[PDB]
């Protein structure tokens, strides 16, 4: 339960933590 | 196979080497040669293996195993494809993430190898040696690649032989051969050829060896690629072991490591043959338990502190030649230092004298105008011929139109001082050297702790040759008979015996080295003009001399020093000097620079207040304390054991080098890791059997700063202190991360053991736990290396590698039965919630395997009354194996953050480390993108996460939080330890 | 070697160290325990927390398959008692002694009737209403069907099952002509299960279609369902059918696949079992 939804919103979060990443290492 | 000109005469050497005995070579016939032959430095190998070296270590362990372990893997799916028809990714898959994760291993090392690399390589071009050559007949120090063949070149003990030399003229000179012999003993120096064969022989010098003592002054026969030595340091060289302690405690990490990795391996190989699992899954699962307890990252992450510590002695100038070494640094309980050239500047300049009972002194300013006493008194006029006689150093070329002050000397510190103070003083030295004709000569020796010279009778009224001799104060005093008073002779008194150790005391206290002088006008009827002189064998008395005076140059300290001295002492690292010069030098600078620090009074200071005689006060009583080398020769290794022990500031004084060496072995014989700083050719015996040893680039000799692990190419005597700072961290970092990564383990290595004791259905998988060991090890165990040291200051003093290692068996009791057990229960707890959400209560849920691993029936029944299918109990299987991944995820910050500081709290740490941020965010990203990719159902048997099963993790980290810094709080506020002597990384 | 005495082993008491252990580990045990009875909130015993794995029901069967087959012969009694033993285990709980008056049974039509719902999920009521099957339902072919027996002149009767999900109401589909044929199905109320096998384009048709139970009717009368939960329905009984192959050409295996087909079934492809309901049948001689 359910389906797309946490699957669109966990893409999105991993997504927004990898962006982080990126950013927080490239400082 | 070599061959030589050695048997050659000096005069068919001139014919030869068209050069000259004395005056030298041709400067302008220096450039022609230089210009022909080139650099006298070796052409060197080739790299030799380039950037293709970085595949050896692509393959190596311990990414070897997850080579063996991959391989195996695309073993299996091809098994898998053969047999049976099947569907299913499995492995594949895994072999590739193996494979992918040794490829990023190699990149991460062969990174942090370049970097090392780059610093190593700027580290021996940083500091060019030198050579002493003769040209014009003036000497110059030049850069040793500038040498040609066939020029004058000098090589005082202590220095390297820039190139093969053919000896023309030598004096005490016994060079060391070491590598062409093998031989640590000391081999002879004469122009005499001795053997047909040039290796034996004692008329050539070759490149890479040293003058251990003596001098000598040679022809250059072989330049650069072709020498005698030249073969040997390409051909057949290389880097020549052996161990190192932070080094060799990896590696019994390593070994325990690999021990119970494969123990659990092949444990659980067996309990796979009871699961009746197949070996295609047999052997994936063992492959996963193996790549599971063996940390792939410690590899990698050993480099990125290697290579970190590098980057910052790079910045701070101090090289060190075996990174390593810099951790041993830190483990430093004593630190053993010379006093001249090493605390000191070893730059002087005369300040005082003392001659017929008086304090004299000379003006150091502009001026230097130093008289300031009397111009035309004769013993100045005496004192002042054996200060210029018997000095060995003179002006170098092209510096004659400087300031005397401000001009370039080629000799040691005590001799240039002499030097500039004369030629400035009085008069012209080189002309009082050419009046005064050196016929024989005696060497400088700190065993001998004397320097003297034999010149003739230019004088009308000095019907001889005459003597003179200058060093230790004391063992002039001995050896003289009578005194110089206003120019004229007079037996040694008690008075004048006193007013020399009084005006020893009183210049002394100022920190001043207290030159010696004497001379002796020999009697002429012993013998004639022509007699021969001996150096060899003594046919010349040095008994009965003829007392001048004294002469004394200030010795100002480096600005570093106190405070380095200052946060070593502060570090709980004990600091001794050990030095040959005067006790009362010694004392004062040790008062001066904190070897030795006012409240802590000698024995004899405890006799002068107590106005009692030194033996009768208890030497217990005592604080400090200060050892003549005399009374260190008399030492047991008992007695040097009592003073080491009981004594907090020790100061060594007039010791031989040998006494270093015994000194620092004893320091050795309490179990104590001792440093050792120096300048001189003396400190190398010293130097070697040290710990870890350092040297001055500038002012120490190519002997000890060869000897030497860490060489300060600024002399910053400071630079040892946070050296041993980074040795610290090292030893601090590394065992950091250690930590982190045997946390992992426990709950990797639980469910299957849990497995057997009930029916549990699987908690995780094969694949989930390579997915932990993955995502969970890789960026964190590498982001722990960057972390800085928390409080640190140490003192708290350096932990005895016999007390606590880099693996404390302790740190592994809170590693597994501290954190590991959260991390599981954590796992437990969240996969329950998910079995129970799906109408298996927890209770339910023991005995199961027995239908529910079981294919075909597909009957069973959960607590609702629920009857499920195999494949979907099963899904209901791998969405519990994906969370435990992801919980242990969410568990694992934690234990990053509490890995990250080991005093203070992880808010006195800071965040600081961007790698950490980014191995917790990287950490969480792959977590999701595991769990929410399509086909990774299918793929990696990872279903997607219900969002509830992100929080049930939570608790359980917090509990590791708290936990940790309820610690850390403990540790804070008592030092008597409960938990610091059970639960200290 | 471990020295002794002046060691004490590895140390002296050394008792403090297993305290803290004994103390931290129950601790520790208390957290678990306790985060396992605030998560035990729980969810009402009433339903599970999610249905939504459980997914449409897979079809069921008796005769209990060893790797989803039945291979055997008539002369060896031993031969049969495999599938004997567990048809009369499974189909104990359904002998007319053991369902009986005085609650929770009630008798339902013989003719298949609308959806029974009990009530609320809630325990308002007591153990809820459970309507009962008979061994007679199933049965035709000549004589007798049940409870078994296992003469070869053609084939033991294979009986056919559907999962009992909680709460879960099952939809015959409407069409005019759909691509199942089911015979003798009525229109409202039927759960279809049709069988065909090894197939499409080499059919063989080596089994015969003959499938018996409740009113005659080869497929689940909607007046059973919804289950109410082992919980408030103790001793519920789950609907019955049977599927009995007149014919099936000694000495072959032959692969079968009874569909029940539906809005609210669900077919899947790598579960094989869900949805529908695949066998391999051999006998022998
Ligand atoms: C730096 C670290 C230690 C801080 C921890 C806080 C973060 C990483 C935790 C706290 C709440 C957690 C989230 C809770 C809710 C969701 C929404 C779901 O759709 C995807 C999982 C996701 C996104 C979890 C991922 C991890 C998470 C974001
Ligand atoms: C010790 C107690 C009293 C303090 C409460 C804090 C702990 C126990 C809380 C914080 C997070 C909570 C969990 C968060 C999410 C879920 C999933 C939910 O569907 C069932 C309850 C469950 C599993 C909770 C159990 C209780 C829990 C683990
Ligand atoms: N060029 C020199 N000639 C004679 N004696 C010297 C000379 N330089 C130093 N000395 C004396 O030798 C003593 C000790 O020598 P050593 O241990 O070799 O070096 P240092 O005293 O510089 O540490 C000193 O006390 C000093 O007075
Ligand atoms: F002060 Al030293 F050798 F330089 F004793
Ligand atoms: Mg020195
Ligand atoms: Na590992
Ligand atoms: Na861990
Ligand atoms: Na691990």
């Amino acid at each position: 339960y359910d389906y797309e939804t946490v699957r669109n919103g966990g893409l999105i979060f991993a997504a927004l933590a990898f962006i982080v990443g990126l950013i927080i290492l490239l400082s | 196979v070599s061959m030589d000109d050695h048997k050659l005469s000096l005069d068919e050497l001139h014919r030869k080497y068209g050069t000259d005995l004395s005056r030298g070579l041709t400067p302008a016939r220096a450039a022609e040669i230089l210009a022909r032959d080139g650099p006298n430095a070796l052409t060197p190998p080739p790299t030799t293996p380039e950037w293709v070296k970085f595949c050896r270590q692509l393959f190596g362990g311990f990414s070897m195993l997850l080579w063996i372990g991959a391989i195996l893997c695309f073993l299996a799916y091809g098994i898998q494809a053969a047999t049976e028809e099947e569907p299913q990714n499995d492995n594949l898959y895994l072999g590739v993430v193996l494979s992918a994760v040794v490829i990023i291993t190699g990149c991460f090392s062969y990174y942090q190898e370049a970097k090392s690399s780059k610093i190593m390589e700027s580290f021996k071009n940083m500091v060019p040696q030198q050579a002493l050559v003769i040209r014009n007949g003036e000497k110059m120090s030049i850069n040793a690649e500038e040498v040609v063949v066939g020029d004058l070149v000098e090589v005082k003990g202590g220095d390297r032989i820039p190139a093969d030399l053919r000896i023309i003229s030598a004096n005490g000179c016994k060079v060391d051969n070491s590598s062409l012999t093998g031989e640590s003993e000391p081999q002879t120096r004469s122009p005499d050829f001795t053997n047909e064969n040039p290796l034996e022989t004692r008329n050539i010098a070759f490149f890479s060896t040293n003058c251990v003592e003596g001098t000598a002054r040679g022809i250059v026969v072989y330049t650069g690629d072709r020498t005698v030595m030249g073969r040997i340091a390409t051909l057949a060289s290389g880097l020549e072991g052996g161990q190192t302690p932070i080094a060799a405690e990896i590696e019994h990490f390593i070994h325990i490591i690999t021990g119970v990795a494969v123990f659990l391996g092949v444990s659980f190989f067996i309990l796979s043959l009871i699961l009746e699992y197949t070996w295609l899954e047999a052997v994936i699962f063992l492959i996963g338990i193996i790549v599971a307890n063996v940390p792939e990252g410690l590899l990698a992450t050993v480099t990125v502190c290697l290579t970190l510590t590098a980057k910052r002695m790079a910045r701070k100038n101090c090289l060190v030649k075996n990174l390593e070494a810099v951790e041993t640094l830190g483990s430093t309980s004593t630190i053993c230092s010379d006093k001249t050239g090493t605390l000191t500047q070893n730059r002087m300049t005369v300040a005082h004298m003392w001659s017929d009972n008086q304090i004299h002194e000379a003006d150091t300013t502009e001026n230097q105008s130093g008289v300031s006493f009397d111009k035309t008194s004769a013993t100045w006029l005496a004192l002042s011929r054996i200060a210029g006689l018997c000095n060995r150093a003179v002006f170098q070329a092209n510096q004659e139109n400087l300031p005397i002050l401000k001009r370039a000397v080629a000799g040691d510190a005590s001799e240039s001082a002499l030097l500039k103070c004369i030629e400035l003083c009085c008069g012209s030295v080189k002309e009082m050297r050419e009046r005064y004709t050196k016929i024989v000569e005696i060497p400088f020796n700190s065993t001998n702790k004397y320097q003297l010279s034999i010149h003739k009778n230019p004088n009308t009224a000095e019907p001889r040759h005459l003597l003179v001799m200058k060093g230790a104060p004391e063992r002039i005093l001995d050896r003289c008979s009578s005194i110089l008073i206003h120019g004229k002779e007079q037996p040694l008194d008690e008075e004048l015996k006193d007013a020399f150790q009084n005006a020893y005391l009183e210049l002394g206290g100022l920190g001043e080295r207290v030159l010696g002088f004497c001379h002796l006008f020999l009697p002429d009827e012993q013998f004639p003009e022509g007699f021969q002189f001996d150096t060899d064998d003594v046919n010349f008395p040095l008994d009965n001399l003829c007392f001048v005076g004294l002469i004394s140059m200030i010795d100002p300290p480096r600005a570093a020093v106190p405070d380095a001295v200052g946060k070593c002492r502060s570090a709980g690292i004990k600091v001794i000097m050990v030095t040959g010069d005067h006790p009362i030098t010694a004392k004062a600078i040790a008062k001066g620079v904190g070897i030795i620090s006012e409240g802590n009074e000698t024995v004899e200071d405890i006799a002068a207040r107590l106005n009692i005689p030194v033996s009768q006060v208890n030497p217990r009583d005592a604080k400090a304390c200060v050892v003549h080398g005399s009374d260190l020769k008399d030492m047991t290794s008992e007695q040097l054991d009592d003073i080491l022990k009981y004594h907090t500031e020790i100061v060594f004084a007039r010791t031989s080098p040998q006494q270093k060496l015994i000194i620092v072995e004893g320091c050795q014989r309490q179990g104590a890791i001792v440093a050792v700083t120096g300048d001189g050719v003396n400190d190398s015996p010293a130097s070697k059997k040290a710990d870890i040893g350092v040297a001055m680039g500038i002012a120490g000799s190519d002997v000890s700063k060869q000897a030497a692990d860490m060489i300060l190419l600024d002399d910053n005597f400071a630079s040892i202190v946070t050296g041993v700072e980074e040795g610290r961290l090292i030893f601090d970092n590394l065992k950091k991360s250690i930590a982190y990564t045997l946390t992992s383990n426990i709950p990797e290595i639980t469910p299957f053991l849990i497995f057997i004791i009930a029916n549990i259905p699987l908690p995780l998988g094969t694949v989930t736990i390579l997915c932990i060991d993955l995502g969970t090890d890789m960026v964190p165990a590498i982001s722990l290396a960057y972390e800085q040291a928390e409080s640190d200051i140490m003192k708290r003093q350096p932990r005895n590698p016999k007390t606590d290692k880099l693996v404390n068996e302790q740190l592994i009791s809170m590693a597994y039965g501290q954190i590991g057990m959260i991390q599981a229960l954590g796992g437990f707890f969240t996969y329950f919630v998910i079995l129970a959400e799906n109408g298996f209560l927890p209770i339910h849920l023991l005995g199961l395997r027995v239908n529910w691993d079981d294919r075909w029936i597909n009957d069973v029944e959960d607590s609702y009354g629920q009857q499920w299918t195999y494949e979907q109990r099963k899904i209901v299987e791998f969405t519990c194996h994906t969370p435990f991944f992801v919980t242990i995820v969410v568990v694992q910050w934690a234990d990053l953050v509490i890995c990250k500081t080991r005093r203070n709290s992880v808010f006195q740490q800071g965040m600081k480390n961007k790698i950490l941020i980014f191995g917790l965010f990287e950490e969480t990203a792959l977590a999701a993108f595991l769990s929410y990719c399509p086909g990774m159902g299918v793929a990696l048997r990872m279903y997607p996460l219900k969002p509830t099963w992100w929080f049930c993790a939570f608790p359980y980290s917090l509990l590791i939080f708290v936990y940790d810094e309820v610690r850390k709080l403990i540790i804070r506020r008592r030092p008597g330890g409960w938990v610091e002597k059970e639960t200290y990384y | 070697s471990e020295k002794k005495e002046f060691l004490g082993r590895t140390g002296g008491s050394w008792f403090k160290i297993l305290l803290f252990y004994v103390i931290f580990y129950g601790c520790l045990a208390g957290i678990f325990i306790g985060t396992i009875q605030v998560m035990l909130l729980t969810i009402s015993e009433f339903k599970p927390t999610y249905q939504d794995r459980v997914a449409p029901p897979g079809l069921t069967q008796i005769p209990q398959s060893q790797k989803t087959e039945i291979s055997f012969r008539p002369n060896d009694p031993q031969s049969y008692e495999s599938y004997v033993v567990s048809i009369v285990r499974f189909l104990e709980k359904y002998k007319d002694l053991a369902q009986k008056d005085d609650m929770i049974f009630e008798d339902c039509g013989n003719v298949p009737s609308e959806l029974k719902e009990r009530g609320e999920y809630n325990n308002e009521r007591g153990e809820r209403k459970v309507c009962r099957s008979r061994l007679e339902w199933l049965g035709n072919c000549s004589g007798l069907n049940d409870e078994t027996y296992g003469y070869k002149d053609g084939k033991p009767c294979v009986i056919i099952k559907l999962n009992r999900v909680l709460g879960f109401k099952p939809k015959p589909p409407k069409n005019e002509s759909l691509e199942t044929y089911p015979v003798m199905k009525y229109n409202p109320y039927v759960l279809p299960v049709h069988c065909t096998g090894k197939r499409d384009e080499d059919k063989e048709k080596v089994g015969t279609m003959e499938y018996f139970g409740l009113g005659g009717y080869p497929g689940f009368p909607l007046q059973y369902y919804p289950y109410y939960g082992k919980l408030l329905q103790p001793k519920y009984l789950q609907p019955l059918m049977a599927v009995q192959f007149t014919n099936l050409t000694m000495d072959t295996e032959i692969r079968i696949e009874c569909k029940a087909y539906g809005e609210n079934i669900g077919y899947s492809e790598k579960d094989r079992f869900q949805g529908r309901f695949d066998v391999k049948i051999e006998v022998k001689s």
